[PDB]
DNA sequence: CGCTGCGTTTTTTTTTTCATGTGCCGGTCTCACACGTGCCTGGAGACTAGTAAGCGCTTCTAGTGGCGGTTAAAACGCGGTAGACAGCG
DNA sequence: GTATGAAAAAAAAAATCGCATCCCGGTGCCGAGGCCGCTCAATTGGTCGTAGACAGCTCTAGCACCGCTTAAACGCACGTACGCGCTGTCTACCGCGTTTTAACCGCCACTAGAAGCGCTTACTAGTCTCCAGGCACGTGTGAGACCGGCACATGAAAAAAAAAACGCAGCGGTAC
């Protein structure tokens, strides 16, 4: 057959997802996680559909913004791949960890 | 409490800012709390990154 | 359960692609799952504090807005 | 002849200045700057000596903060020298710039 | 009478800052880069400060103006009237 | 001519000095902490009074299941290529 | 005999090829846009009371000098270890095609809890008067820095001693 060279699907996967705004985590998975994490701080809580989507709209905004910073670090290391030691450097400079 | 121990270690009777710095920065919680707080005449905790040390 | 794995590899990759990430180490996926959990935990904590204080057993969008604004991650278009 | 190997004094110099707390910018220079910079906003101003000092404490603390963030970016690129690119990267992830 | 004072932040002074930084090795280009970031930072804080001074119909910038300025800028200083 | 080893001359690596900045002890001088005293303002007392807020009851929303169906999306795995990491100048 | 000349291979730029993304309409459904009449929150108008504008007066503290002293900044010089680019190995992360799964729909029925409406109480703001806590003055004595003399662990040098290229010499082999 024919096949696209490692990367050129990615570059497209970028252009696609930058030009769009649909939320990229599956709605129900996320929501279960939210209630999982909420039981910690209080049992038999109830959420407004919107309040779940308010969280999901943030988490995604944040992670997106992180990866942006992450990617600039990986690139700073004359790399193209992102790795944990790039996230951690971002988050340290951001001031989330020590 | 923590800063007063800072001043023992340092063999001093009065607390100076640096004892406050050493007190706050060395406690995880207090340091979260004073995250965006500069402490005049407080200086930085001694830290030197490993890769910068000589190998011998 | 353990719904954190419900944040599948391809979804994180999706976010990274919006982030403008070309290449993605296999480790990342679990790391991201960690950072995400911290973030949800922290927001949800303050959110549910705001709920409990109003004495409601239902968490509102406004709980979550107030939290995000405290947490320094202000959100537009759910009120407040 | 007796000389210490490049980056040995440097390391001593660290230990020295990390143990101490005194302002490292000679004070008159710094003061002159501040007033030079105050002109840009209002002619024939005056400064409480404590104001001038409240700035120098602030600036010196900021810079020392940057160089720590800076220095972890240099190190991120398997380096040891700090370079403008590192500061640039640090300010970038901080939010001081785009 | 010395219209370019940014220079008075002398290479050695910046070296020392960088030392407290925990920096072992300093590119030459830095100093200027530093001087520049310094300039921005002072400029930013002192603007806000003088705003506060001016708002109080004073000709004299107070230590409190500088704190109110540092607090706004997200850069909070203890030990001048906090 | 070509090799081969073996004394030579140098290089690498070890051992011992050695000159350096360290932080360590114990006596002088300074101005900053601590006390104190006396004055003044801002907290306490107490009672008045007017209104916020908390609890129960009224309604009806909007949140929580749950039921299948189809499809788009994850899963998994194989195959190869380009990018991460070390090593050289 | 010798300068010579066309095969291999390498590298490269062009044309199938096919593959995924944008524009043309056509279909329909849903949500924005807009009116309806109802409710309270904005306005009107007047009075009572205080906040702050105002001009002085006071004294502070900020400016600016004098003129030594020294430390710090500056400015050269010599060399080393770090930055940086170039390569080449291997493996891990992308791309595409089976197989597995669970999300997203458009229904269901049920209940809590949200959210509103009332009535009642106890909880605050609001007077005033009255002490004492707390602050702006002036005093003094001691911690602590500062100075200079110490052994003291040190990394840098100096002094021996366990290896890797260099001569240079002995000698065997081999055609001739
Ligand atoms: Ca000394
Ligand atoms: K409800
Ligand atoms: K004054």
């Amino acid at each position: 057959p024919h096949r696209y060279r490692p990367g050129t699907v990615a570059l497209r996967e970028i252009r696609r997802y930058q030009k769009s705004t649909e939320l990229l985590i599956r709605k129900l998975p996320f929501q279960r996680l939210v209630r999982e994490i909420a039981q910690d701080f209080k049992t038999d809580l109830r959420f407004q559909s919107s309040a779940v989507m308010a969280l999901q709209e943030a988490c995604e905004a944040y992670l997106v913004g992180l990866f942006e910073d992450t990617n600039l670090c990986a690139i700073h290391a004359k790399r193209v791949t992102i790795m944990p030691k790039d996230i951690q450097l971002a988050r340290r400079i951001r001031g989330e960890r020590a | 409490e923590l800063a007063g121990n800072a001043a023992r270690d340092n063999k001093k009777t009065r607390i100076i800012p640096r004892h406050l710095q050493l007190a706050i920065r060395n406690d995880e919680e207090l340091n979260k709390l004073l995250g965006r707080v500069t402490i005049a005449q407080g200086g930085v905790l001694p830290n030197i990154q490993a890769v910068l040390l000589p190998k011998k | 359960r353990d719904n954190i794995q419900g944040i599948t590899k391809p979804a994180i990759r999706r976010l990274a692609r919006r982030g403008g990430v070309k290449r993605i180490s296999g480790l990342i996926y679990e790391e991201t799952r960690g950072v995400l959990k911290v973030f949800l935990e922290n927001v949800i904590r303050d959110a549910v504090t705001y709920t409990e204080h109003a004495k409601r057993k239902t968490v509102t969008a406004m709980d979550v807005v107030y939290a995000l604004k405290r947490q320094g991650r202000t959100l537009y278009g759910f009120g407040g």
